[PDB]
């Protein structure tokens, strides 16, 4: 039922490695029979019920059953389950290609669109037709025979290379051993939480709760250099081989389909349309950030010469790759009076979560409640039930995996587990999401305290959770976050602005020992810090965007030398010789290939929707929040990205609100 | 989904 919750979450997390392999073969057969039934009937026998409805009913069933088989490889504690899920992901991905390269299924969908009154079906039904044909031509189904077999062969290999790429980063275990003297300036709550070796030294892992506190606080230059070295060389050998094959395969398949480069192939399905507009967006943006880059690079260098003068270290006169995070922290302390290790005392994990949910149990008109003794994949996971406040409709559920562990996803992303589309019986399926992050853990008898950037990530990933739950469509391929990948970061980055409001932070803040809020003048200092180090922070994001474009537009280039090229040309900090950053760039194998510009591209839209609608009429106003939930989150992929922006802004977006929020023209 | 590499 649309108002109950019992029986709507069909996901089981107690699968064994044998059960995972068994279900993979069963899901392939039971889906092969559906595609064979549609592909076997005559072309003159196709209808909306036996062709379009038959495929639509199997896509929703497949993607839900697929979730239980390709998600344990990201959150499980058993490496055999993580191995069985990774092998099941490689098998189901090749099955997706064999079912998409069908000439029989393609010949009937194109004939169905012609011999059918399009004005009689719902507008999303005909969009399902034109997008299926568009997705078929992007597979070369209108090309001659042996050309399709060569495309299908290279797509299968690209599938296995991308899965092995992230599998290497997920299963990495390289650590470093440091002594107490080599971990200078690090607080004692961080050092007393490390595994101690036989030589009375400490062990440091490369996860975020360990790498960042070392690169921001440790005053020993040799410690920060060896940490940055091991972090930017993870899987340097095995992934460079994968990159030397994945990139040429994308070029050969993009030109077989008629496109110039692989960047041009993926850009026409995004809001930016063309690659010439992306390079113009990145070059003109780094043009305005260039004066800010020179000013911030000069202050950091002067900040380094004085510390080397005081501590007695040798001064090389350059800003190395390991000196960046260390002195950007000092710029935040000196120019804005912000102590990250003291600010986290007012942000315990439960107070942030309680305030984060209450912020959206009022803005979006939702009703959150936690489930007790929920069926989860790990004891650290909690389940919540999302309900509409007025109608009581059970919209969906979401999990919370907030702590790092062995074999867990190293970064911080959101996973859409169940879509919010229609079932074959006509009922609406309850949507399920999952927030996976690696926040700090409770140490020294204190609750899990979060830095302000950890709260910014908490609000960011929760945007994808809300975009997943509130999305209600009819087809599975248009539900959830299935929008333009350069537009999917609009709902997430839109909610980061609530971490920069003084009244919103006052609700998210409570000291972990006496419950006293943050000082009034200190809230002003924290809000005023939203543009500290904005030059170098954004320039480094432009470098990643240019490398993402360069590796997919120009052929025959070393990814390591191309990343180092754009470093000294844009950011100003030289890449350490030997460190292969693209070998660790997980976005190049996680659907963000050739589309990494979408982060800065989506920020122009979120800033325009926040300053022109939310901030103008109160950021907590539910009338504006209801427009945002119905025109941005609810349509999902059933509408175009620019269509949802024109319906919400009632005009055309621009960089007006985006530029003045960064301190530019 | 996903997030920029910090
Ligand atoms: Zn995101």
């Amino acid at each position: 039922s649309s108002y109950t919750v019992a029986g709507r979450n069909v996901l089981r997390w107690d699968l064994s490695p044998e059960q995972i392999k068994t279900r993979t073969e069963e899901l392939i057969v039971q889906t092969k029979q559906v595609y064979d039934a549609v592909g076997m009937l005559g072309i003159e026998e196709v209808t909306y019920e036996n062709c379009l409805q038959a495929l639509a009913d199997v896509e929703v069933k497949y993607i839900v059953e697929r979730t239980m088989l390709d998600f344990p490889q990201h959150v499980s504690s058993d490496k055999e389950v993580r191995a069985a899920s990774t092998e099941a992901d490689k098998r189901l991905s090749r099955f997706d290609i064999e079912m998409s390269m069908r000439g029989d299924i393609f010949e009937r969908i194109v004939h169905l669109q012609e011999t059918c009154d399009l004005g009689k079906i719902k507008p999303e039904a005909r969009r399902y037709l034109e997008k299926s044909i568009k997705m078929g031509k992007r597979n070369g189904l209108h090309l001659p025979e042996q050309v399709q077999n060569e495309i299908k062969s290279m797509k299968k290999r690209m599938s296995e290379l991308c899965i092995d790429f992230n599998k290497n980063l997920n299963e990495d275990d390289t650590f470093l051993v440091f002594s107490k003297a080599e971990l200078g300036a690090l607080p004692d709550d961080f050092i007393d939480s490390l595994e101690k070796t036989d030589d009375d030294k400490y062990k440091i892992t490369l996860k975020y709760p360990h790498y960042f506190p070392v690169m921001k606080k440790c005053c020993i230059p040799e410690t920060r250099r060896r940490m940055e070295m091991a972090f930017n060389t993870r899987c340097k050998e095995e992934n460079t081989i994968i990159l030397q094959q994945l990139l040429p395969l994308r070029t050969k398949v993009a030109k077989l389909l008629g496109y110039s480069t692989h960047a041009d192939f993926v850009l026409e399905m995004n809001t930016a349309k063309s690659t010439s507009r992306v390079t113009a967006f990145l070059d003109d943006l780094s043009q305005k950030l260039k004066p800010l880059g020179e000013a911030e690079r000069e202050f950091i260098l002067n900040l380094k010469k004085k510390e080397c003068k005081d501590r007695g270290f040798e001064y090389d006169g350059k800003i190395n790759a390991w000196d960046l995070y260390y002195y950007m922290t000092q710029t935040e302390e000196l120019k804005y009076s912000i102590d990250q290790e003291f600010l986290k005392e007012y942000f315990p994990i439960e107070v942030v979560t309680e305030g984060l949910l209450n912020t959206y149990q009022e803005l979006l008109g939702l009703s959150f409640e936690q489930m007790t003794d929920a069926h989860v994949w790990n004891k650290s996971v909690t389940l919540y039930t999302v309900k509409d406040k007025a109608t009581g409709e059970v919209l969906g559920q979401f999990y919370l995996d907030l702590y790092p562990r062995e074999g867990k996803y190293n970064h911080a992303a959101c996973f859409g587990l169940q879509p919010g589309c229609l079932l074959p019986d006509g009922s609406r399926m309850m949507a399920v999401a999952a927030l996976v992050v690696n926040f700090s853990q409770p140490v020294a008898g204190r609750p899990s305290l979060l830095r302000h950037d950890e709260v910014r990530t908490y609000f960011h990933e929760f945007g994808h959770v809300m975009h997943q739950i509130c999305a209600q469509t009819d087809f599975a391929r248009f539900s959830g976050t299935n929008v333009e990948t350069d537009f999917v970061e609009v709902p997430s980055q839109m909610l980061e602005n609530w971490v920069w409001d003084v009244d919103s932070l006052r609700r998210l803040s409570k000291h972990y020992k006496d419950g006293s809020p943050i000082a009034d003048d200190l809230l002003e200092k924290l809000v005023a810090s939203r543009l500290v180090n904005t030059g170098l922070l954004t320039l480094r994001q432009i470098v990643l965007s240019k490398v993402d474009q360069s590796l997919h537009t120009n052929t025959s280039l070393d990814a390591a030398s191309e990343y180092a090229k754009y470093c000294s040309e844009i950011l100003g900090v030289a890449a350490t010789p030997g460190t292969n950053m693209p070998a660790t760039f997980g976005h190049l194998a996680g659907g963000y290939d050739g589309q990494y510009y979408g982060y800065l591209w989506s920020e122009v839209f979120s800033m325009d929707m926040f300053y022109s609608c939310f901030k103008k009429e109160g950021i907590m106003n539910p009338e504006v929040g209801m427009k945002y939930r119905n025109l941005i989150l609810k349509p999902g992929g059933s509408l175009d990205g620019m269509d949802m922006l024109h319906n919400f802004l009632k005009r055309e977006p621009n960089q007006k609100a985006f530029l003045m929020s960064r301190g530019l023209h | 989904p996903g997030f920029s590499p910090f």
